[PDB]
């Protein structure tokens, strides 16, 4: 259908569809946070970042989100491009700004979206030396344990809560970077589809409490195929 | 014990009118609450949700966002002074000491008695007229820290 | 005569509140090559993570220290001492009362809680290291 | 300076403002030429008539942008079936330094419904909104006496001057939000949510309120609309001999002389403002630096004067025009604090949609604290050149961070020697733990 031109390769992809999932089809590694296949584009993590040429012989362009980028005929783009590198290595370093030195207690730990993508990129030496921003929890039911200070603001949760669950006591509040996802008061998360926040959620925020009963590692599992 | 009085439920319900959605009534709402109880209350949130047909997480998220909706309960009169930065050159930070001193609290903080709560905020629009206060819906420019006891003792 | 580095019998240690350190991560489980520790997490009313069980088979043990340098609170950790030996291989099999010892060992001041965001006793939200205190999403301050 | 002959002819916008500082009602207006821009409008002209009058015109957007607003109004559908069409008044003024639109609002308050009313028949929409800030307590109550004042001659409501044309216009005051502003999140405010912006592609122009074709207009643009179509699109082209045509309103705030506001032409240059308007510097005071137009635009220099208050031409030096409104910053005042005050505005105003706005002006801010008391560390100067880069055009969501990082690069730039003065201390950001050797780089 199209044709888009990939750090020199070319490759054939939908047009429809925009850049991080045509790459990510293709088997192209590209950061991501806010995007999720189900839930759509929205543009906020600004992790996904990529260059993009206006042609081949174009040599300074600009660099674009290739979430919200359409997979056009004639597309130019570098993902292994030097300045994209160093921005969504920058990306993932302000995320670490305020994560907790949590891994060894955290639920998540081992199959931890933010744990890969902060390899993926290759940020592994702390510069920042202030202090980090803390929250106090909620009571989410007996089915979700709540840790607001390991939220990224992905915004994952939200859309997929209200907008394709359609859920209604789950909201974002507050503004700048104290903003808070969660209930207005403490309960239980009325949805029928509340559960599918711990894979929704790319950290440790929200978990599987009747996992974390008998906690274990992911590595240490027995899995099969079942109905 | 929350309760929306049948003047404040009508005030809402006419400025229904004004658009497509009920939704759009939400901040005005929340102003209309504010208004007559000093803040609104949390009681109020499932209230004024139930009237406009939205969900409560988003009135919670909206009185949340914007920093003139009030979720805590403040003075009688609020003292809102500018601090951004053209009000930075003309001297607000002698205006901040002298309001601290006549006062007796810190920023965010209400008085013992409950008279004042001292905030501060972002630019007036007064920027030419010097250093600019706001005490509820009065400006005042110009401000030196001698005339701060005597402003002040306007609003009891 | 031994050196401080020696790799002979293996621990746990406490923390200087008195604690124990090992706080159930199973990092030393799976970094050990020839899979001779078990052990299954616990958790406090509290809130802490501990271990329930903790299981070293001494008889597979090849003394690497692989498990050592894998833990993020230096709760593992190998000593100077060789002198181990049984008549019945069962009697190789090593549960947490023969491994956790009275105090911190080789390294005397790190409590991994007082880095941690996790909320316990004694430490609420705000009270670990370069953490400030929590602001809600009501306060009057923008 | 403080004589100024206003006339109808060089000055349109201000002529009619009264020497005792009151407000201008509907029977004073229109015995000075008042209403009359919309009866020429309404019975003799086409609404395509007037966009084209307006784009022949040359009318720039005065928000900070300075985009057409003829093209602008051309980007709306030609469809029959998108008939529900809405007229947005952005009377948000947020902007550190801005106080132009409480001029307008406050004393002619005719000014803007004239202007709303010919702007509504153009773009054919049915609604206006004037979303006003909700600390302009006066400007609401002179801007709904002058709506219900409107209301008994038949200049708004239904049937306008015995045209087919009806149009409502409302008031609706705002919660304090500088992101409101910004004309996507306007039209989120609007709606009643969080004041997010929206990513453009769509524009609002074809999916704006309520997925409705929209108009976002700044208060000083609406009021260019009845001057032009009044006398003509070849008076105001021929106002100045320049490449910005019209009016723009103009002054200089700080520690000078005379603050204020005047109505000026464009080409005007800024030492013509400082010196003979504002009266130039306070005694005993030296001119160290100045922002063209507000908090968001980079920083200038005393030799950056002799230089036109155009778009392009402030664009060429570095900056950027904005409201037009200059602050000046004189010799006792720390560039380091200046700064300091400036991100601090800008990272709680952050709306917290994405990361490099949300996370990496607070880190700004606290590098900044070290450098005002004198904590920085070497590294630190470096990350602020950094966060600059990283936060430019297209790299975040909206334009808020982009306008916040260039206060910060221009004073890193003119001004180094006060950053360097604040890195009194080395770099260590790890604790000591014994048994464990430390990486010695
Ligand atoms: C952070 C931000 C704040 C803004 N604030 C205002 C404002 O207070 N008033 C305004 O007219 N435009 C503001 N704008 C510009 C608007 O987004 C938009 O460009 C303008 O309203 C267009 O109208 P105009 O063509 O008449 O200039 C702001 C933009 C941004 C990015
Ligand atoms: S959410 Fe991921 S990165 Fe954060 S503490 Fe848990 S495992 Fe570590
Ligand atoms: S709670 Fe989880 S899914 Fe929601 S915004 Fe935070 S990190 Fe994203
Ligand atoms: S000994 Fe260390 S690595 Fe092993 S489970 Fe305990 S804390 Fe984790
Ligand atoms: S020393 Fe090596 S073999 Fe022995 S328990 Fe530790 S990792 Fe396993
Ligand atoms: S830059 Fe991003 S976080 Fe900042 S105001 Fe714009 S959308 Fe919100
Ligand atoms: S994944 Fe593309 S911007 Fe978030
Ligand atoms: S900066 Fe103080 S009112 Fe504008």
């Amino acid at each position: 259908m199209a044709t888009i031109h990939v750090d020199g390769k070319e490759y054939e992809v939908n047009g429809a569809d925009n850049l991080l999932e045509a790459c990510l089809s293709l088997g192209l590694d590209i950061p991501y946070f806010c995007w999720h296949p189900a839930l759509g584009s929205v543009g906020a993590c600004r992790q996904c970042a990529v260059k993009q040429y206006q042609n081949a012989e174009d040599t300074r362009g600009r660099l674009v989100m290739s979430c919200m980028t359409p997979a056009s005929d004639g597309t130019f783009i570098s993902i292994d491009d030097e300045e994209a590198k160093q921005f969504r290595e920058s990306v993932v370093e302000w995320l670490m700004t305020n994560h907790p030195h949590d891994c060894p207690v955290c639920e998540e730990g081992g199959n931890c979206h933010l744990q890969d993508m902060t390899v993926m990129t290759g940020h592994s030496f702390r510069r920042y030396r202030f202090t980090k921003r803390t929250h106090r929890n909620q009571d989410l039911g007996p089915f979700i344990s709540h840790e607001m200070n390991r939220c990224i603001a992905c915004y994952r949760c939200v859309r997929y809560y209200k907008d394709y669950a359609d859920g209604t006591d789950l909201g974002v509040y507050g503004a700048h970077d104290n903003v808070y996802f969660g209930r207005p008061e403490d309960g239980t998360l009325e949805s029928e589809f509340s559960g599918n926040l711990v894979e929704i959620c790319p950290t440790g925020v929200f978990t599987d409490k009747t996992h974390s009963e008998r906690y274990n590692r992911k590595w240490d599992m027995q899995f099969a195929p079942s109905i | 014990a929350f309760e929306l009085s049948a003047a404040e439920r009508e005030a809402i319900e006419h400025e229904m009118h004004h658009y497509e959605d009920p939704r759009a009534a939400s901040i005005e709402a929340l102003k209309i609450v504010q208004k007559q109880r000093g803040w609104v209350p949390d009681g109020a949130i499932h209230a004024i949700a139930d009237v406009l047909g939205i969900p409560a997480s988003d009135v919670e998220g909206v009185a949340t966002f914007y920093s003139q909706i009030f979720r805590q309960p403040v003075g009688r009169h609020v003292i809102r002074y500018c601090d951004s930065v053209v009000c930075h050159i003309n001297g607000y930070q002698g205006i901040q000491a002298a309001l601290e001193k006549k006062l007796n609290i810190k920023p965010g903080q209400t008085t013992f008695d409950g008279r004042f709560t001292l905030l501060p905020t972002c630019c007036l629009g007064n920027c030419d007229k010097g250093p600019n206060m706001m005490i509820d819906e009065d400006t005042h420019a110009h401000l030196t820290p001698e005339a701060i006891p005597e402003l002040l003792e306007r609003y009891k | 005569y031994l050196p401080p580095r020696y790799r002979g019998r293996i621990v746990l240690t406490r923390d200087p509140d008195g604690e124990e350190r090992c706080v159930a991560c199973n990092l030393c489980a799976v970094a050990c090559p020839v899979g001779c520790i078990s052990l299954q997490k616990a958790e406090t009313k509290d809130g802490r993570w501990y271990p329930e069980f903790f299981r070293i088979n001494f008889s597979r043990c090849i003394f690497c220290g692989l498990c050592e340098e894998a833990c993020p609170t230096t709760a593992i950790q190998l000593t100077p001492d060789f002198e181990m030996g049984e008549y019945k291989r069962q009697d190789l099999v090593y549960e947490k009362e023969d491994l956790l010892i009275s105090g911190p060992g080789k390294y005397p001041e790190y409590n991994f809680y007082r880095m941690a965001g996790m909320a316990i006793d004694g430490k609420d939200k705000g009270e670990a290291e370069n953490e400030a205190k929590p602001i809600d999403v009501k306060s009057l301050l923008p | 300076m403080k004589n100024i002959i206003r006339t109808p002819e060089t000055h349109p916008l201000t002529w009619r403002l009264r020497d005792d500082k009151q407000p201008v009602w509907l029977d004073e207006y229109r015995s000075k030429n008042g209403y009359e821009g919309a009866r020429k409008a309404l019975t003799g002209l086409s609404p395509d008539e007037i966009v084209n009058q307006v784009k022949d015109a040359g009318l720039k957007g005065r928000g900070g942008a300075g985009f057409s607003t003829g093209l602008k109004w051309s980007l709306m559908p030609k469809d029959e079936s998108m008939n529900i069409r809405y007229l947005l008044c952005n009377a948000d003024e947020m902007e550190p330094g801005t106080y132009k639109d409480r001029l307008l609002m406050e004393q002619l308050p005719h000014l803007l419904v004239e202007g709303m009313l010919i702007s509504a028949f153009a773009l054919k929409a049915y609604r206006g909104y004037i979303f006003l800030r909700g600390e302009y307590i006066e400007a609401a109550v002179n801007l709904r006496r002058a709506i219900a004042e409107a209301t008994e001659a038949g200049l708004l409501g239904k049937n306008i001057m015995g045209t087919g044309f009806d149009f409502e216009l409302f008031v609706h005051t705002g919660a304090g939000r500088y992101i409101c502003g910004e004309e996507t999140a306007l039209i989120n405010s609007l709606e009643g949510r969080r004041a997010n912006p929206r990513s453009k592609p769509p524009f609002p122009a074809t999916s704006g309120a309520w997925g409705k074709p929209t108009c976002v207009n700044n208060v000083e643009t609406l009021c260019n609309v009845p001057a032009i179509l009044a006398n003509g699109v070849e008076w105001y082209q021929n106002i100045s001999k320049s490449k910005d045509a019209g009016t723009k309103l103009m002054g200089f705030s700080g520690r000078v002389k005379n603050p204020g506001l005047w109505e000026l032409p464009f080409g005007t240059t800024a030492r013509e403002i400082l010196e003979d308007y504002a009266g130039g510097m306070r005694d005993g005071l030296k001119f160290k630096a100045w922002q063209p137009g507000g908090a968001g635009t980079d920083f200038l220099t005393e030799a950056h004067l002799d230089l036109p208050m155009e778009f392009e031409s402030i664009g060429k030096a570095g900056s950027r025009l904005g409201t037009a409104l200059a602050m000046a910053v004189d010799h006792e005042i720390n560039m380091v604090s200046l700064v300091r005050n400036l991100e601090e505005f800008f990272a709680r105003e952050s709306c917290g949609w994405c990361t490099p706005c949300r996370d990496g002006l607070p880190w700004s801010v606290k590098i900044l604290r070290a450098l005002e008391r004198g904590e920085g560390q070497p590294g630190d100067i470096e990350t602020l050149e950094q966060l600059c880069r990283f936060l430019g055009p297209g790299k975040t969501f909206c334009a808020h961070a982009p306008g916040a990082v260039e206060p910060l690069q221009s004073a890193i730039k003119y001004f180094r020697e006060e950053f360097e003065a604040g890195i009194k201390q080395p770099f260590s950001n790890t604790h000591l733990i014994n048994g464990i050797q430390p990486n010695l780089l």
